[PDB]
DNA sequence: TAATTCCCCCCCTTCGGTGCTTTGCACCGAAGGGGGGGAA
């Protein structure tokens, strides 16, 4: 039993419960009365003033309802490595470690604010309020107390195979050896027992100018344009030297340029894009923002930076062509897929700037969810900046 | 008497002392209606006497109950409900009578005396203290305590939602093919049973809840339909809303209005087509609370249907698990939307409507959109499923908005309905520049001072104009000055403009807008057979911004 | 002159946060005000 004490100054989650679906209501409260039948949590009444949402989803290959409790405000006001090479593994696999936790209890004064509320269909009866009596799932605190023994617990194989860098984050493994399929699979089968992705592939995204012959007026007016806004991203960017060439009030299709010094330009230009952007250090003290854009036919363009326009990492989710109308289930996917890659490169989950309304998505992202943790999210309204990142 | 039931530790906040509030005199009748209600729970042990040892104090009063000849004895406890500590509501929402299933056999219970029937925190009842004023010799009143759930305090009713759910649940436990709605202390009991096996199980249920010290009074046990439940006449096969009634006024207050609107709203659930954006724009302004309001002749006509819809009996039916639920859903006009959730056609399980209009600029596809989400979220509160919609908007249209827009939107399962009117959009930004077509670069800007502007435009065929604006904004200058390109143009325009907020707002293809410069470029627009808006950044000497600029 | 509490819905108004248009507009989301509905 570990005291674990709110952040100073801090007080409980108090977040209402979302309505939820029959299924997920009727596994909620199977789950539930199980849980209470082996004592994992405690039926309380009104007089804990704190509460967090909760919801059940299912998982990948699993078929069987999973709980999901929001702590994502507890998380905030609890307070309390890396690998560095998690990265330089091309196989890494995630595991399930959830349900050790149910072993640990959690500290008496602390259970009060892992309170919860079951619904009802038709509001039929007021809903059944539970807390918590061992370390949760979900929570920021239980791997922090469960490390005493987690080390010890793979300590064995720790040993067996050196070339495995692990990584123990909210309630998964991410285990990384760089081995071949084969091998990786025995290897996870070994560990499962002993209990018992892709990450060097990640390719950036540069910033690229079209490519033509004939340049017409208004083509010379984005690339200006796209040009003085990767300015900032990039310095060196002069556009002057093209900014001299449209001068008078042309129509906006003709085509005179064609060749003079605008193509020494635009071939320098070119040159210096194609570089690495020197400096954006990943500060381990700044908050991760991820931003989306969408760009058509299933295609989601994100960046993961720290402040503006010093892009971490930036990339390119497609998934799969406009055939899933469902926008909502390809953002989902895309979320959950920048959390992983985030997870495994920095080991912090970002804070994401959804280019989705409120309403959409906290009506409909329950039913795609399929990860254990979740993270923080904001809601933008950027409209085009004419492509820019594309 | 009172209940066996455990007690709910209750405490106040911290470095806090309970009430020390005077009684305020009351009027003679009401002393009368308390020193019988004292004597009759002082008997019973629900409120104790106290002495000088306890020294806080709160005012009580009395109401008139809904059987009109009872009391109803109140504590205005709202200082000891600010010094008391918090608590988290159980009741999450309001069940519907057109959630509930069909069932042979149904009986409707009210307990009496609800929270005089629980008991309260003994640590806490000394902050409860209270003082009857005889209106006698001025002095001396008599002061008691309560034992039981009082009246009036913030935290009794989420207490006694928590303990009657405790009481409820060993019956419930053995009886899986009763089903129960519990709202505060009134019971809805249904079941499949034949007439006799249900009353005798009834009369089961209601012996179990007096060995838990809470009594069912026959005046308040419903046997024979149609059933008074929340507000419902529930019928074997069929629900209503109880009877309302409107107003008939020849001269219209705030409140008046007020109460009118508020009276629609709860019509709406079950009636259709009821209208009341008309009537609501009259509460615009501030107008105190009793100031008259003459009734314009738009909100007249919206009355006049509102009344004419009401006249009919309306009548609900109930759900049915097997079938599938269908939303269809109507544009009436200035965005308001209508919709009806059923199941068989003509067989509304209910009814409802949208007029929200969130966002200064907004089209019908995204009214739609909000429509459809606010549905499915009422459906999965009611239902738990989300229904199969009936839209009027062209799978083509919806397809070209979901494409070309910039944010991320969907709806579920849904079909084409040919209802007139329909959803469309009115107009369309062409993705590539027209040829043969005049060029107009626009600008604008406004002093901050004095916010006095200049907006205008130059062509490339030798044509440019200035109109300088008075009382304005750097952005509205803008917009200002993109309206003037399209009023002196011909049918098919080029224009290059400068500021992002522009691009913003048109190339979302609004249809309406809270400013009335949006609405007549808007018009300009529509009217317009191609349109092109390119953006180019300011300052950097650009090609043909520097004439108008 | 009556005076209370707790939930759900609606409409309208104020005000603070945020971001770009940059120290001042434009916009949006919480909180409050009234009103209905349900109960003590
Ligand atoms: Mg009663
Ligand atoms: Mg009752
Ligand atoms: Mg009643």
């Amino acid at each position: 039993t570990v005291p674990v004490k709110l952040k100073p100054g801090m007080d409980g989650p108090k977040v209402k419960q979302w309505p939820l679906t029959e299924e997920k209501i009727k596994a909620l409260v199977e789950i539930c009365t199980e849980m209470e039948k082996e004592g994992k949590i405690s039926k309380i009444g009104p007089e804990n003033p704190y509460n967090t949402p909760v919801f059940a989803i299912k998982k990948k290959d699993s078929t069987k309802w999973r709980k999901l409790v929001d702590f994502r405000e507890l998380n905030k006001r609890t307070q309390d490595p890396h690998p560095a090479g998690l990265k330089k593994k091309k196989s890494v696999t995630v595991l399930d470690v959830g349900d050790a936790y149910f072993s640990v209890p959690l500290d008496e004064d602390f259970r009060k604010y892992t309170a919860f509320t079951i619904p009802s269909i038709n509001n039929e009866t007021p809903g059944i309020r539970y807390q918590y009596n061992v370390l949760p799932q979900g929570w920021k605190g239980s791997p922090a107390i469960f490390q005493s023994s987690m080390t010890k617990i793979l300590e064995p194989f720790k040993k067996q195979n050196p070339d495995i860098v692990i990584y123990q984050y909210m309630d998964d493994l991410y285990v990384g050896s760089d081995l071949e399929i084969g091998q990786h699979r025995t290897k996870i089968e070994e560990l499962r027992q002993h209990l018992l992705l892709h990450p060097d592939k990640w390719t950036v995204q540069p910033i690229v100018l079209p490519e033509k012959d004939s340049w017409t007026v208004n083509d010379i007016q984005k690339l200006v344009g796209k040009l003085n806004w990767a300015s900032q991203i990039y310095p060196g960017i002069k556009v002057r030297q093209l900014c001299k060439l449209l001068r008078g009030t042309k129509a906006l299709t003709e085509v005179i340029p064609l060749t003079e010094e605008a193509e020494l330009e635009l071939a320098e230009n070119r040159e210096i894009l194609k570089e690495p952007v020197h400096g954006v250090y990943y500060d381990p003290s700044k908050d991760l923002i991820a931003e989306i854009q969408k760009q058509g036919q299933g295609q989601w363009t994100y960046q993961i930076y720290q402040e503006p326009f010093k892009n971490l990492k930036t990339g390119k989710y497609a998934r799969m062509r406009g055939a899933h109308t469902n926008d909502v289930k390809q953002l989902t996917e895309a979320v959950q897929k920048i959390t992983t890659e985030s997870i495994v490169i920095w080991g912090k989950t970002p804070k994401f700037k959804l280019p989705i309304q409120k309403e959409t998505w906290e009506t409909w992202w329950t039913e795609y969810w399929q990860a254990t943790w979740i993270p923080e999210w904001e809601f933008v309204n950027t409209p085009p900046l004419v492509k820019l990142w594309y | 008497p009172i209940s066996p039931i455990e007690t709910v530790p209750v405490k106040l906040k911290p470095g806090m002392d309970g009430p020390k509030v005077k009684q305020w005199p009351l009027t003679e009748e009401k002393i009368k209606a308390l020193v019988e209600i004292c004597t009759e729970m002082e008997k019973e042990g629900k409120i104790s006497k106290i002495g000088p040892e306890n020294p806080y104090n709160t005012p009580v009063f009395a109401i008139k109950k809904k059987d009109s000849t009872k009391w109803r004895k109140l504590v205005d406890f709202r200082e000891l409900n600010k010094r008391t500590q918090d608590f988290w509501e159980v009741q999450l929402g309001i069940p519907h009578p057109a959630g509930l299933k069909k069932k042979k056999s149904v009986t409707v219970l009210d307990v009496g005396d609800a929270y005089f029937s629980v008991p309260l925190d003994e640590d806490f009842r000394k902050y409860t203290a209270f003082t009857i004023p005889s209106i006698n010799n001025e002095t001396p009143g008599i002061r008691y305590q309560y034992n039981v759930l009082p009246q009036g305090w913030k935290g009794s009713p989420a207490i006694f939602q928590s303990s009657m759910t405790k009481i409820l649940e060993p019956f419930k436990k053995q009886n899986p093919d009763i089903v129960i709605y519990q709202y505060m202390d009134d019971l809805y009991v249904g079941s499949d049973l034949e007439i006799g096996q249900h009353r005798t199980k009834i009369e089961e249920l209601r012996q179990h809840l007096l060995r838990w010290g809470l009594t069912t009074p026959d005046k308040k046990h419903q046997k024979e339909p149609p059933f008074l439940w929340m507000g419902y006449e529930l019928h074997p096969d069929k629900w209503t809303v109880q009877p309302i009634v409107l107003p008939e006024k020849d001269s219209w207050t705030v409140n008046d209005i007020q109460k009118l609107v508020g009276k629609l709203n709860w019509a709406s659930q079950i009636y259709p087509g009821i209208k009341v954006r008309q009537l609501s724009k009259l509460l615009r302004g501030t107008k105190a609370l009793t100031e008259v309001i003459p009734l314009t002749e738009e909100a007249e006509l919206e009355l006049a249907e509102n009344r004419e819809i009401l006249k009919e009996p309306v009548h609900g039916v109930y759900y049915d698990p097997s079938k599938d639920l269908i939303a269809e859903i109507q544009k009436q006009g200035q965005g308001q939307w209508t919709y009806q959730i059923y199941q068989e056609p003509f067989k509304n399980l209910k009814t409802g409507k949208y007029a929200r209009m969130r966002g200064a600029h907004t089209n019908d596809v995204k009214q739609l959109t909000e429509a459809v989400q606010k549905i499915t979220t009422e459906s999965i509160v009611i239902w738990g499923k989300t229904p199969k919609f009936k839209l009027p908007i062209q799978k083509e249209t919806w397809e070209t908005w979901w494409t070309e827009y910039w944010q991320a939107t969907w709806i579920p399962e849904w079909e084409f309905v040919n209802t007139p009117p329909l959803v469309k959009l009115w107009y369309q930004l062409e993705k590539e520049p027209i040829v043969g077509a005049e060029t107009f670069y626009v600008d604008g800007a406004a002093n901050r001072e004095t916010k006095l502007g200049k907006a205008g435009y130059v062509t490339n065929k030798g044509r440019q104009k200035v109109v300088p604006l008075t009382n304005t904004t750097n952005q509205k200058t803008e917009l200002q000055a993109i309206y003037l390109a399209l009023q002196d143009s011909g049918l098919e325009v080029n224009i290059v403009t400068n500021s992002q907020y522009a691009l913003g707002i048109i190339q979302a293809q609004p249809d309406k807008s809270e400013s009335e410069l949006v609405n007549q470029i808007i018009e300009q627009l529509i009217k317009k057979e191609k349109v092109y808006l390119a953006w180019v950044p300011a300052h950097k000497g650009i090609g043909g911004n520097e004439q108008v600029d």
